[PDB]
């Protein structure tokens, strides 16, 4: 870890009337430093081992930011907020001790390679506490990423709840949105390119426009491929303003249309508020 | 393991065929091949280029090699049919210069009546007989085998020991030297009169004869008096195999005297040209193929017509009053 | 479709330790060529890798010689050059019998006459050829008159 | 895509002792290079073609980054790791072809206005490899977010594994946590403001204190509008240290209290550990 | 593997000899050809990555074919992606590579296949490595019957005067009037013989037990049997002769080839392909 100085500015008061040389030669081990924090954000710190960041081996801003890589004797001192670190602790365990922090302030890190196990845990100190986490929180997770953000810092409680995401994977929804079943009492809604899918879950629920007959249903789907087709499985029904215990405040229907998936929700209600929310997919790739 | 290998070759013959065949695509006006030659390039290579040893750059096929060639053009120059013919190289009977003038191989192609050691007969043009059979003493190419007949039995090249007595003679179909003794047996051929001999021959290649040229005398050539059994044959140039076709051209000062002007550099490079067009007025005007000897580059047509062969060399100066020849032959 | 074909004369022209002046005969025009070193010995035993050895590239050259300032006193290299220019097969990759630039090898040379050098000058800038000793084009030079 | 150079840093044994001026003209260069990739990175890069990033049409700096917009002529050409992009396929199909890549190297890249589409799909080489893609990735999906990360660089190797989200909608749970239930054996919950959500969906797992009873149940709620309500649907039960097929080891209350939807989790045994977890959730906006 | 063959009077007796039977070949079963290569074809190495100046067919195939309805298209890759790899190890740089000659093998796929008839495409404006230049289209009828999966065939002038359109090549731009040099262009220097042997002509060569002919040899302008030598010779129409229908010697045998013995059966059809490389 290259440590950085904070912004360091240069007097103009100097210069033209003053020594040009002293007052500039001071100004470049500002500027110098100045620009070591940005590229040390943004690149490799281990570059300055390298020509101090400099040349085209040197380090480089991304706009995406980087994740600094280290030993674990860097962090086994506390670590400053706002970094982001990749460790990965195929080789040990490691904590990683962050000093108290503000109100606001994050700590982001990522193991790339995702070689945290079990075998591989990650502990973590930020100074005073973490929320929900008693003492050193450890992390076992592959190609997760750590995030912790300082929630209350006040006077000497730095407070880190604490989120933690799986680098990768498929986290989209295809289809989420709302709209009023139609004065023909229905719709076709395309859900996903028929071919995004081979499962989606998702969730329906018709409102009346005074909100007093509101229709739910749980909804899970599989995608027929040769067919063109979808299988449903519906269950668990519930209503408010259900006047009758069959089909009742709307009809949920489905279909593939224009290589969408589309389904059609049919209210016998006029002016029905339906919300289209798919909350989970699934698709088949390769083997392995 | 390989499972199917096999083995074929082409005959040497059908170099010969592309040739025959070649020559016959040479066009008049239409619907065959008009050829153009062409010389340029005033501009030196490089300051060396005078010098011993300078060898200029090795010439550029590309559109833009095209171009630049196409660009320094100073001259062009048409090509007759006539002006092409087909050659072997020419050995002589008893010629000191060359290397075993006495001493033949199988298969050897022996010119004679070529010069006064080699006449036997005058009052006949050159002739040309090929060497059948070897003295049997000799030695073989094949290092293994000290018998003629052994080492032909494989295959192996043989060099005879003995030298021949005199040059093949007789228009007899066998004949070389069989009945009262020798080593050698000699084919007889056909034989040349004496003006083509002269105009066409260059004591390294004789010129043979074209199959058509043939149909129309087969006694000029002295192949009047054989035997074919094919009937009128005259594809006399198979029994030969002559691989090897003669361009022959004329440069002259006058077409070009622009290149020819006291002080030239000369042209560095030569390109020949296979069927281009005339310049146009309007490029919507249909294109013409080319009938007149040379046109200077500018009454040609750019680009059009393909351009089979580059060539660069160190500047070589025409002169005006000087008139220059060139040779190009191709072996298919 | 052919090899640019070679150069004839190839040579290291002089020997000034970790210098050398290779002359190739130019042959044909507009002909770049390609001239590698390659190395001997490892310093350990000589020749050691005679064949697998290492290449290292000059890169192509224009005109028919090249002058080339590097590496190791006394020490084998071998060197290796190919013609070539546009539309070609490749050269052949022609060797030399190579050579080892020995030793101290320095400058022999003329200057305006009245002047008198301080050898520890040249001694550093050029027998031991070290620019840092002074790099001069950038250096910065009191000029001091005397007593 | 404005190309940067690496950070490039100044002598300061130069200036007071050397030549002021050129020893300086050399420093300008680096520094306004210098500031140009920190720009470029935070801001439009198009802005080059601009005053150079200069005056207040420059590229200005962005905390949340900015993900450069360019043309596909440029992506045409390995692209860089470590860079922020917005590409929208709605002209057509592109594909990003991206530089073999380190271990911990980040590709960020968004669709903002989410026009990519299978008739607007997004191809990607990252050199030599992309974990779980054969070949070059293809994204279909509109307002996806692009991130490739180089989980293994190696010699030749840049493997790539791939996470994608979509750009928007809603993500957060509003009720995750744990607690032990109470010597009451029971407590209540609030879930969410009342008002926050139609539809919920939690797992709570009530598990013993040595945790040989622990209790888990699959609970899917709607949440009642008009009379302040909250149906439950449960089902799939499941449990360990069941000692009775009744209700056992807890059980499950709801209700909605302090405009709160309110779980109410009742345990006839003591020392209860139960963790409420709401997984997903659901409301209703406006059509369209 | 047979024997190396022999080229001699001797040698073309013997084969003369054996000679089990003899086809013609018509001029259009005589084609240009050049060596096919599909965009996108998995099986074969690099099916993405294409060099300066190769060509491309493009619409062969449901992974290739872009577009239906229209004959095969055949593209040239004018210029590549400009990160790659050199074939002169010394040179990182496409353009210097190139700049110098050397070979450059470019690092990026190729996104599409080409299209259009237009002059350089090249997928030049929006983006790509490759840019992609037109050539003809073929049309289907011709592709299925001519093309060998490894040579398409190509078009010849003439046949080319009688259609530029169902060769695609009416669009294009000549500026010398006609032109149809088209062959030129591609550069094919290699010709296909296609030729059909059939057990029907030659039973006895059929019949059952046969351990086939070993070798073969294509032949030039042959004369006719006759039965009395003055008789004025005949060159020969028909498809097949017996050797024997055809004089001792007659005609030139360019090309002679051995084989492992190849077995003929009756009711069987086989079918030779040859190609010539000028």
């Amino acid at each position: 870890m290259f440590i950085q100085e904070p912004k360091k500015l240069i007097d103009t008061g100097e210069i033209g009337n003053a020594s040009t040389g002293d007052i500039l030669f001071d100004g470049g081990n500002k500027i110098n430093s100045d620009f070591n924090a940005i590229y040390n954000a943004f690149g490799d710190q281990r570059k300055m081992a390298v020509a101090n960041g400099t040349g085209a081996d040197g380090q480089i801003i991304h706009a995406t930011g980087y994740y600094q890589k280290h030993s674990i004797t860097e962090y086994a001192t506390p670590v400053k907020v706002g970094t982001r670190h990749d460790i990965d602790t195929s080789t040990v365990g490691v904590k990683v001790i962050i000093e108290r922090g503000e109100l606001g302030d994050c700590v982001e890190f990522i193991n790339s390679n995702g070689s945290i196990s079990v075998t591989n845990p990650l502990t973590i100190q930020a100074i005073d506490s973490i929320k929900g986490v008693s003492g050193n929180l450890v992390v076992t997770s592959p190609y997760s990423k750590v995030t912790l953000r300082c929630i209350s810092s006040d006077n000497s409680t730095s407070v880190w709840n604490y989120s933690i995401e799986s680098m990768f994977g498929q986290k989209e929804s295809p289809a989420e949105g709302t709209w009023n079943i139609s004065t023909s009492g229905s719709v076709d809604i395309p859900l996903f390119h028929r071919t995004e899918y081979n499962m989606a879950k998702l969730l329906v629920t018709c409102q009346s426009v005074d909100g007093r007959k509101i229709k739910t249903a749980e909804i899970n789907i599989l995608v027929d491929t040769v067919n063109s087709e979808v299988i449903s499985s519906e269950y668990a029904v519930m209503r408010v303003g259900n006047e009758t215990e069959e089909d009742e405040i709307a009809n949920i229907a489905f279909s593939i249309k224009e290589n969408y998936v589309t389904a059609t929700i049919s209210s016998s209600t006029v002016g029905m508020r339906a919300a289209v929310k798919v909350i989970a997919t699934q698709k088949i790739g390769v083997a392995q | 393991d390989s499972s199917v290998i096999y083995r074929a070759i082409v005959t040497s013959k059908f170099r010969t065929e592309k040739m025959l065949n070649f020559y016959n695509s040479i066009g008049s006006g239409p619907d065959k091949n008009t050829i153009f030659i062409t010389f340029g390039r005033s501009e030196p290579w490089s300051s060396n280029e005078n010098e011993v040893g300078f060898a200029p750059p090795y010439p550029t096929d590309s559109v833009l090699g095209v171009t630049d060639m196409w660009t320094h053009m100073m001259g062009t120059v048409k090509v007759l049919p006539s002006m092409l013919d087909a050659v072997i190289p020419r050995r002589d009977w008893g010629d000191t210069r060359y290397p075993d003038p006495y001493t033949f191989r199988i298969n050897d192609i022996v010119v004679c009546n070529s010069a006064p050691y080699n006449a036997t007969e005058s009052g006949a043009g050159w002739l040309v007989y090929r060497c059948l059979d070897v003295p049997d003493t000799g030695m073989c190419s094949i290092a293994s085998l000290t018998d003629k007949d052994e080492c032909l039995k494989l295959g192996g090249k043989w060099t005879p020991s003995a030298r021949s007595m005199t040059p093949p003679e007789g228009r007899g179909d066998a004949e070389g030297t069989i009945e009262p003794g020798d080593g050698y047996v000699w084919e007889y051929l056909f034989e040349i009169p004496p003006d083509v001999s002269i105009n066409r021959c260059t004591n390294e290649y004789i010129v043979v004869p074209w199959p058509e040229e043939l149909k129309e005398d087969p006694t000029r050539w002295g192949y009047e008096d054989n035997l074919t059994w094919q009937q009128d044959d005259f594809g006399l140039i198979y029994r030969v195999k002559a691989n090897t076709i003669r361009f022959k051209a004329y440069l002259d000062s006058v077409y070009f005297p622009e290149a020819a002007l006291p002080g030239n550099k000369g042209f560095r490079q030569i390109s020949i040209i296979t069927n281009p067009l005339e310049a146009k007025a309007h490029p919507n005007d249909p294109n013409v193929k080319a009938e007149k000897d040379y046109y200077d580059p500018e009454d040609l047509m750019r680009h059009s017509g393909e351009m089979i062969y580059m060539e660069n060399r160190p500047p070589i100066i025409m002169a005006m009053d000087q008139t220059e020849e060139i040779n190009i032959l191709f072996t298919f | 479709t052919v090899k640019a074909p070679s150069v004839t004369s190839l040579r290291i022209s002089k020997l000034s330790a970790n210098q050398v002046q290779v002359r190739w005969d130019d042959v044909g025009a507009n002909f770049y060529y390609f001239v590698e070193i390659a190395e001997t010995k490892t310093n350990s035993g000589e020749n050691l890798p005679s064949n697998q050895y290492r290449w290292i590239n000059l890169g192509y050259t224009a005109n028919n010689s090249f002058f080339f300032d590097d590496a190791d006193p006394l020490t084998t290299y071998i060197i290796r050059v190919a013609t070539a220019a546009q539309d070609f097969e490749q050269s052949d990759w022609i060797y030399t019998e190579e050579f080892e630039t020995f030793a101290t090898n320095a400058y022999t040379f003329q200057n305006m006459i009245e002047m008198q050098l301080a050898n520890k000058f040249i001694q550093e800038k050029f027998t031991l050829n070290n620019s840092d000793y002074v790099n001069f084009n950038n250096d910065t030079i009191m000029a001091a008159l005397m007593n």
